[PDB]
């Protein structure tokens, strides 16, 4: 039985560790670095998820677009810190204005 | 003269996005030449790894390996 | 290959009437290699400068509390430990 | 005064009694409108940044959507999708929240408006409403019209290529006179992406005073008019002295990219 | 008998309605077509005879309008400290030397 | 004998230009870096630990300072103050 | 409560290097706090090192490695 299904996950085991393996890191890797990287992609996954999907039903759509991943990622206090230096496509800005040039 | 083509109102639009609300008549004329410095660089560096590779052809991933060589990562063309 | 549908069954999860886009689904491709990247060079420098062979789950760990923020550093820790121990239980 | 009613009456022209020689009207009417604008691509919904209350009116109760929402600041009425939904106080288009009015004789110089109570200032008074015209029909009706010896012509630009005509059904707001020592003013309000004018009042008007507002001046024949209000300056002519043209005062078309010959 | 028109906008409203108007909206705010002359223009100067992909301009495209916007969010904290409405070469200067450019 | 405000200012730009020792007490110094080190309890240092985390806070805090300097003068003023210093680090990015 | 042992003639002494002519009186209770947070960062950065070390006593090396993370490149320190 594959290797997620033993640890609970959803993202795969055995092709991390390929990865890992293959992408000329160290010379050996402990049986449990794929699993503890792929609990944590999971979970960064599953959050990022999680925001864009309240981002989306914020605004009476069905369907995630990447103004709503903008839009989660940047009204995040800590997911912006991680991509502050990431330039998302069709992804806009946040709507701001000034408070000295309002009439 | 294709610099030219950036129009104004183009420009301007762009500063729309950006929030301001009065635009100097001299502003047109810096945004030219910043960008330009800014494409030069990149395109610089992406036709190296394209020279690198023996392509002929400038692929996309030579443009978002540049712009992580600058540090602006993008995501959406990989 | 990618990750698009492993990110279906994450994302039927914690939505479940709901779709998404395929540049969505393009920049959370980019999104989860960016951060693979990231974690794993973060864990070939470490195990370097203690001149070992092995990358280890401690070594995971220790990559990911210095890349990640405060909070959620504390529940990616806890979620790898709880995988980690299921692994093996 | 004013005792609108559908039975047509014994009143000729001058209609200060009998307002029922003409039509009335509501919100306005379109000829030739076809798809081709910004109302459903970018302007679907404008909605406003608020985090209100409402639960608590009467009693530390602060009106909802007041003078500091960023659709009242840029001359924009929310939609139904506000978070206040049916608390919001800038749809005052829709809802038809308007002031008391009447129409009665005050000079020589034709009909007018006098307040009835008091009216504080940035406050909502009446809606121009009325027919609106198009390219061609405009520089046609209005020479079809001259040869009619009409005193009052109705006709006001929205846009450079947009006339509306208040003459054969209009509103309250037609009686309006012209004066030099302007106390309201007009507004181009945008209401469901379609521009809309409005009347605002600029001072604390006391009740039984008048209310005017100031023409851009515009002439359009041969002869001139003048005003006789002599506020303290009145620049004496309504349209000034300057002539301009039949398409200046319509505001020339936005020409068809056709062919010349329309310019000769 | 005239045509009367009834007001004109104060200046800086519609301003400021475009400001939402762009701020609410995703999309290319720049002319495509001579944004890829630009780019073949200036290429041709560090390689002869080359060929480009379509999404190796969006690319280019993407990248150029979210550096400019950000240069002008910079620049325009620059002009407000200096206690101005409208913006300076000077302020854009400031911004470029400030951020290390 | 007085000299004129400002003269011995510039005095100090040149001497303080000029020379190349640290700024900072090191006692102070090493009592703030050791009290706020209290993450893990009861630990030890190398000295020459303090020493580069001396250098790099005053190289940063002079770099900070050149900035803030420009603010006041785009500002035309001579005094700087601290929506300068604000105004430096939201360009800068932190 | 060690930040106030960085002295108002030591802030001004590094002002003075860094070319300030005139000084307001409220920029120290900044100045202490913003080398706060950059001496915290460092810090902890350095910790987190050790504990990964296996070690009691906090190096150099640990610190170069901490500036080198966050773009600082100290050199003379090894």
């Amino acid at each position: 039985k594959t290797r997620s299904s033993r640890a609970g996950l959803q993202f795969p085991v055995g092709r991390v560790h390929r990865l890992l393996r293959k992408g000329n890191y160290a010379e050996r890797v402990g049986a449990g670095a794929p699993v503890y990287l792929a609990a944590v992609l999971e979970y960064l996954t599953a959050e990022i998820l999680e925001l864009a999907g309240n981002a989306a039903r914020d605004n009476k759509k069905t369907r995630i677009i990447p103004r709503h991943l903008q839009l989660a990622v940047r009204n995040d206090e800590e997911l912006n810190k991680l991509l502050g230096r990431v330039t998302i496509a069709q992804g806009g800005v946040l709507p701001n204005i000034q408070s000295v040039l309002l009439p | 003269d294709n610099i030219q083509g950036i129009t104004k109102p183009a420009i301007r639009r762009l500063a729309r996005r950006g929030g301001v609300k009065r635009i100097s008549g001299l502003i047109y004329e810096e945004t030219r030449g910043v960008l330009k410095v800014f494409l030069e660089n990149v395109i610089r560096d992406a036709v190296t790894y394209t020279e690198h590779a023996k392509r002929k052809t400038v692929t996309a991933m030579d443009v978002v390996y540049a712009l992580k060589r600058q540090g602006r990562t993008l995501y959406g063309f990989g | 290959e990618s990750y698009a549908i492993y990110v279906y069954k994450v994302l039927k999860q914690v939505h479940p009437d709901t779709g998404i886009s395929s540049k969505a689904m393009s920049i959370m491709n980019s999104f989860v290699n960016d951060v693979f990247e990231r974690i794993a060079g973060e864990a070939s420098r470490l195990a370097h400068y203690n001149k070992r062979s092995t990358i280890t789950s401690r070594e995971i760990q220790t990559a990911v509390r210095l890349l990640l923020p405060g909070e959620l550093a504390k529940h990616a820790v806890s979620e790898g430990t709880k995988a980690v121990t299921k692994y093996t239980s | 005064d004013d005792f609108r009613d559908p039975q047509r009456w014994k009143e000729c022209a001058k209609q200060g009694k009998m307002p029922c020689y003409f039509d009335l009207i509501e919100e306005n009417v379109y000829l030739t409108e076809r798809k081709k604008n910004k109302s459903h691509r970018d302007i679907k919904r404008m909605q406003c940044e608020c985090t209100p209350l409402s639960k608590d009116e009467r009693a530390q109760g602060e009106i909802a959507c007041g003078e500091d929402c960023l659709n009242r600041l840029l001359m924009i009425e929310c939609s139904s999708r506000c978070p206040n939904g049916d608390y919001c106080s800038n749809r005052r288009f829709q809802r038809k929240q308007h002031a008391d009015v009447e129409v009665i004789l005050t000079e020589k110089k034709g009909w007018g408006l006098r307040a009835a109570k008091d009216l504080p200032s940035n406050t909502f008074v009446l809606e121009y409403c009325g027919e609106v015209l198009d390219h061609k029909e405009f520089k046609a009706r209005v020479k079809e019209y001259a040869r009619n010896k009409n005193i009052h012509y109705y006709f006001m630009a929205l846009k450079n290529d947009e006339i509306i005509d208040a003459t054969q059904k209009g509103n309250c707001s037609r009686f309006m006179n012209h004066s030099c020592e302007p106390n309201c003013e007009t507004q181009k309000w945008t209401v469901n992406g379609q521009l809309r004018v409005g009347f605002f009042t600029t001072k604390l008007v006391p009740s039984g005073s008048e209310l005017t507002f100031d023409y851009q001046f515009q002439r359009y024949g041969k002869e001139a008019q003048k005003c006789f209000c002599g506020s303290a300056n009145c620049r004496g002519y309504l349209g000034g002295e300057n002539r301009v043209s039949i398409r200046a005062a319509g505001g020339k078309m936005k020409k068809e990219r056709s062919r010349k010959k329309d310019s000769v | 008998g005239g045509v009367m028109k009834p007001h004109r906008y104060r200046p800086g409203t519609v301003a400021l309605r475009e400001i939402r108007r762009y701020q609410k909206s995703t999309e290319l705010l720049i002319r495509k077509l001579p944004f890829q002359r630009l780019v073949r223009e200036i290429a041709q100067d560090f390689k002869t005879d080359l060929r480009f992909q379509s999404s190796a301009v969006m690319a280019l495209q993407e990248a150029s309008e979210a550096y400019l916007v950000a240069l002008f969010e910079d620049t325009n904290l620059c002009a407000i400290h200096a206690k101005r409405v409208t913006i300076m070469p000077k302020d854009i200067q400031l911004a470029r030397r400030i951020r290390g450019e």
